[PDB]
């Protein structure tokens, strides 16, 4: 993720 | 803190420094690592994502790397405007959460000494109309971050009614503080002059105000 | 493109923290993750949870799952946080954040400005705002400093501008002091050319959102 997002 | 970071790391200007982030097989070992920079008063800013990618507008002196259960932020050509807090961030499978590191404070060494600039204000007329008087002593642009503030009324020390902030870092990496002497109208009118004395690296700058 | 949290404030212990983030420059329904992240005094960062714009699916930090709810409102293009049964441990700065576009020239993720929520049984109190006009000898110099004293408020924060934001250079707003009474004071000062004290008007704009109060104070001669 570009930051905090999908875990993988 | 599941991601352990050195609380403080320092470098000389122009040098290369590496900020470490130590994790486990349930986070850094398996999931992407992000790096955030936080300057005083501002939200965190993404410097690195997905272990080693850099967004547009982040200087190329910053670069990220990961191996095993450890990750690293690398700064080349170190500058004073790189002084900030740096956090690593990853996802932890066993906690099921996105987590932040404990944080590393980066100081750039060899910055020149700077004496505090000092402004002292008398009480406003309209605060005096409410029968009160606050003297305000504003202190800015000193380095390093330690200062001592003492008040005097005519000659003598004032030992009551003073509230003084801790120094806090400015955007330009120098420091600011302020100090408040709270009096009544009659106290203010009673003495001939009041003084704010600021001691910094063994010398003092003093300002005076009179009724 | 831009995220803005709702206003700062006081919450009584055991009650419910309720925040909203207004989004502009993009759709709350886009395929992005909308997070709440807080930073405590002491600087520790904690991820609270997120909601996915396209589906409304949520994930929460597991210790918080029984207390927290994140939601989306399409009509207002905004998302919200509710954290119940709050205690002094929940005093923190709360940020809304969205992950960044996945293209090579991405700017990164997008963070709001953060909103201070303080949990306390103490009562809210708005400030007195007093003008700081320079002593006589300072007007004799080439530049003069004038300012505003914002005295005896709770809780943090207060913001100061000068002349409605049309005066930037020379402005310095100092961090507040926490007094023994338990109340805050801060000062804002701007340095200006001494010649201008007759021509120009100087007004400082104090905003204390926790008590819904705003004061525009003229600094007189």
């Amino acid at each position: 993720a570009v930051g905090i997002g999908a875990v993988f | 803190f599941v991601l352990a970071q050195p609380p403080s790391v320092s470098g000389a200007p122009g040098q290369r420094v590496t900020l470490s982030c130590t994790g486990s097989n349930s986070n850094i070992g398996v999931n992407y690592v992000q790096w955030y920079q936080q300057l005083p008063g501002t939200a965190p800013k993404l410097l690195i994502y997905e272990n080693n990618k850099r967004p547009s507008g982040v200087s190329d002196r910053f670069s990220g790397s990961q191996s095993g259960t450890s990750a690293s932020l690398t700064i080349t050509g170190l500058q004073s405007e790189d002084e900030a807090d740096y956090y690593c961030q990853c996802y932890d499978i066993s906690l099921g959460a996105h987590v932040f590191g404990s944080g590393t404070e980066l100081t750039v060494l060899g910055q020149p000494k700077a004496a505090p600039s000092v402004t002292l204000f008398p009480p406003s007329s309209e605060e005096l109309q409410a029968n009160k008087a606050t003297l305000v002593c504003l202190i800015s642009d000193f380095y390093p971050g330690a200062v001592e503030v003492a008040w005097k009324a005519d000659g003598s020390a004032v030992n009551a009614g003073v509230e003084t902030t801790k120094p806090s870092k400015q955007s330009n990496n120098k420091y600011a503080a302020s100090s408040y002497l709270s009096l009544t109208s009659d106290q203010w009118k009673s003495h001939k002059s009041y003084s704010c004395q600021v001691t910094h690296e063994g010398s003092t700058v003093e300002k005076t105000v009179a009724p | 493109v831009q995220l803005q949290e709702s206003g700062p404030g006081l919450v009584k212990p055991s009650e419910t923290l309720s925040l909203t983030c207004a989004v502009t420059g993009g759709s709350i329904s886009d395929a992005y993750y909308w997070s709440w992240i807080r930073q405590f005094p002491g600087k520790r960062l904690e991820w609270i949870g997120y909601i996915y714009g396209s589906t409304g699916g949520t994930r929460y930090n597991p210790p918080l799952k029984n207390r927290v709810s994140i939601s989306i409102d399409t009509s207002k293009n905004q998302f919200s946080l509710k954290l119940r049964s709050v205690t002094a441990a929940d005093t923190a700065v709360y940020y809304c954040v969205r992950d960044g576009v996945a293209t090579i020239e991405t700017t990164g993720d997008h963070w709001g400005q953060g909103v201070l929520v303080t949990v306390s049984s103490a009562s809210t109190k708005g400030p007195s705002v007093f003008p700081l006009a320079p002593s006589s000898r300072s007007t004799s110099e080439s530049t003069a400093a004038l300012g505003c004293l914002v005295k005896d408020y709770f809780p943090e924060p207060v913001t100061v501008s000068w002349n409605s934001g049309s005066l930037t250079s020379g402005v310095h707003t100092f961090p507040a002091v926490l007094q023994s009474s338990g109340l805050y004071s801060l000062s804002s000062v701007v340095t200006v050319p001494s010649s201008s004290l007759g021509t120009q008007t100087y007004v400082c704009n104090v905003n204390h959102k926790p008590s819904n109060t705003k004061v525009d104070k003229r600094v007189e001669i």
